[PDB]
Order: structure tokens, then sequence, then C-alpha cells
């Protein structure tokens, strides 16, 4: 963004594709860094009491 | 005459009376994982982890002690086998620390080979771990003797090739230290073999303790010197 409606209505007759809308340079869409910290699951395993290696 | 009928996993074979089901095995080309068993000394049977399914048997009989009957057939490979020696490799690693770093037989020793090779991956005892003071057996022979798993196989070295007994077991349940009591020095001749006997590493070379470890290095065959055997 950032310009003027003259070269943006000159930008979408060059092309008609809602070039205002998809502009390829995001600006604050990113999702933020420095996340709440995660945890993470264990799966079909370290339940206890029958899985012997052995079987599995 | 002489010869006694296995049928080692339904194979059967002739063996020598007398003889014991784990040389039975090593003549048809099986191992069973096995700690305490040494094939220089005497059997004692401690390790527990040399245990083997015989069919028509409610317990689950040691494959060091027991002699061999006739006509049997043994089941090195079956169900509740590789249970028990989950079970048991599983009770080993409840007190050994976590020195595998630290040790001196990183490739080199034996309960990473079998509790990768027979061992379960889970773990369970969230608390615990009993600690072991070490002792000073000898300026030669470097000691920690919290890696010890009580296999009791240094104590049956020196009774028998060595005479000098030194190493006893003090104590009982978990607090067991083997060693010596009176913190005399462990020195004789043939004491350097005894940091070979030791499965683990808890009896280790003082001179070479930090200084390599096993992958890198490469085997070379040679031939003693300094004396006339050779
Ligand atoms: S010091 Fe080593 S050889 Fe002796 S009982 Fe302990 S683990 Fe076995
Ligand atoms: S003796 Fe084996 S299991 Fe114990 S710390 Fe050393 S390498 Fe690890
Ligand atoms: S060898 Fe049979 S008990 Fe250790």
């Amino acid at each position: 963004a950032s310009a003027t409606r003259l070269i943006q209505g000159l930008r979408n007759w060059a092309s008609g594709r809602d070039l205002q809308a998809k502009l390829q340079l995001r600006y604050q869409e990113i999702s933020k860094r420095t996340q709440p910290p995660p945890k993470l699951p264990v799966g079909p395993s370290h339940r206890l009491s029958n899985n012997y290696y052995c079987a599995r | 005459s002489n010869l006694i009928e296995v049928f080692v996993d339904g194979q059967s074979v002739m063996v020598e009376p007398g003889t014991t089901v784990l040389q039975a095995c090593e003549k048809v080309g099986m191992q069973i994982p096995r700690f305490c068993y040494h094939e220089r000394l005497s059997v004692a049977g401690n390790c527990r982890m040399c245990l083997v399914e015989i069919e028509k048997a409610p317990k689950v009989v040691a494959a060091c002690a027991m002699p061999v009957m006739k006509g049997w057939n043994i089941l090195t490979n079956s169900e509740k086998t590789k249970k028990a020696r989950e079970g048991v490799m599983e009770f080993l690693l409840a007190n050994h620390p976590l020195d595998c770093p630290i040790c001196d037989q990183g490739g080199e020793c034996d309960l990473q080979d079998q509790s990768m090779m027979f061992g379960s991956d889970r773990s369970r005892f969230l608390e615990g771990k009993r600690a072991v003071e070490d002792k000073n057996i000898g300026p030669l022979v470097k000691t920690i003797m919290t890696r010890c798993i009580q296999c009791t196989r240094c104590i049956r070295f020196a009774s028998e090739i060595a005479g000098v007994d030194d190493l006893g077991t003090t104590g009982r349940g978990n607090d067991m230290q083997v060693g010596t009591y009176i913190e005399k020095m462990f020195m004789s001749e043939l004491s350097g073999n005894i940091i070979d006997i030791c499965p683990v590493g808890a009896l280790t070379s003082k001179p070479y303790a930090f200084t390599a470890r096993p992958w890198e290095t490469r085997k070379t065959e040679s031939i003693d010197v300094m004396d006339a055997v050779g």
C-alpha cells in the first residue's frame, strides 16, 4: 500500500485481479513470534502395565 | 553312550553329559544374554539374565547350573523368555547411574548392548537410585563402585585364580558394597586382569582412565614380550 489511488487504478487497469487485496507484502498478518510455550504429547506408548516390547 | 538329546528350538543335537544349557547353546550357535557367568570361573547363579523357558515347566530355569537331562526341548525365543529378560533388564537399570558419557566402557559395556538387543525401552521407577561410596583399591585400578551391579565376578576371580581374598560382599538388601572393608590395597600379580573381568565400568584402568574411547581405536594383532610365555 502507501500509494495514491491514481497509480492504484493504473495497476488495476493494467491487470484486473484486485491488486490492493492480495499484495504479496504482508504487514501484520504474520503470526507473532515468541509464542506461548508448547506442551507435547506422547502417543500410543507410555501407558504402563501392558506395553511389553516383546508384544510391540 | 555319552550323548544326550536336546531339541534346541526343535533342533536335535547330541550333547556330552554333565554339561549345561549354555554350553549346548554355544554348541548350536546360540547365545544367551548372561552377566555373572564367565568361561574361566566357577558357576554362581546370580545374574538371572540367563533364563530360558523349557516346555512343561511352570517356572523358568537358569541356563548356567541346570544339568542337561535326557531329551529336552529348549525354547530360547519363546514368549515368557523375552518377558523375563525385559523384566530382569528393567530391574538392572534402576540402581545404575547416568554415567554413560563419563564412563570408560562406552562402546565396550555389556549393560548397553544387552539393554538394546534384549531390554525394554520405556522405563519406570520415578524415585530412588541408591548411591555407593567408592573405594581406593589401588593406584593402578580406578574404582567407582556405584556403577557396580553386584554381579559377583571379581570375587570368584580372586578366590580361585588369585587366591588373595581381599574382596568380599558387605551388607544385605539393596546395600551390598562389594570391596575391601579395611581399605587395604588389593595388590598382587594378575591384578591388571580384573579391569577386563569387570563387565561394566566399575573397575577400570588408572593411566588410561579418561584418554580414549573404544570405537576410535583400531585393533592390531601382536605378541607379548618381557616374558618367556608370550
Ligand atoms: S565390581 Fe564389577 S565384577 Fe565385581 S561384582 Fe561389581 S560389577 Fe561385578
Ligand atoms: S558401566 Fe555401562 S551402563 Fe554403566 S555408566 Fe558405564 S557404559 Fe553406562
Ligand atoms: S549366568 Fe545363570 S544366573 Fe547369571
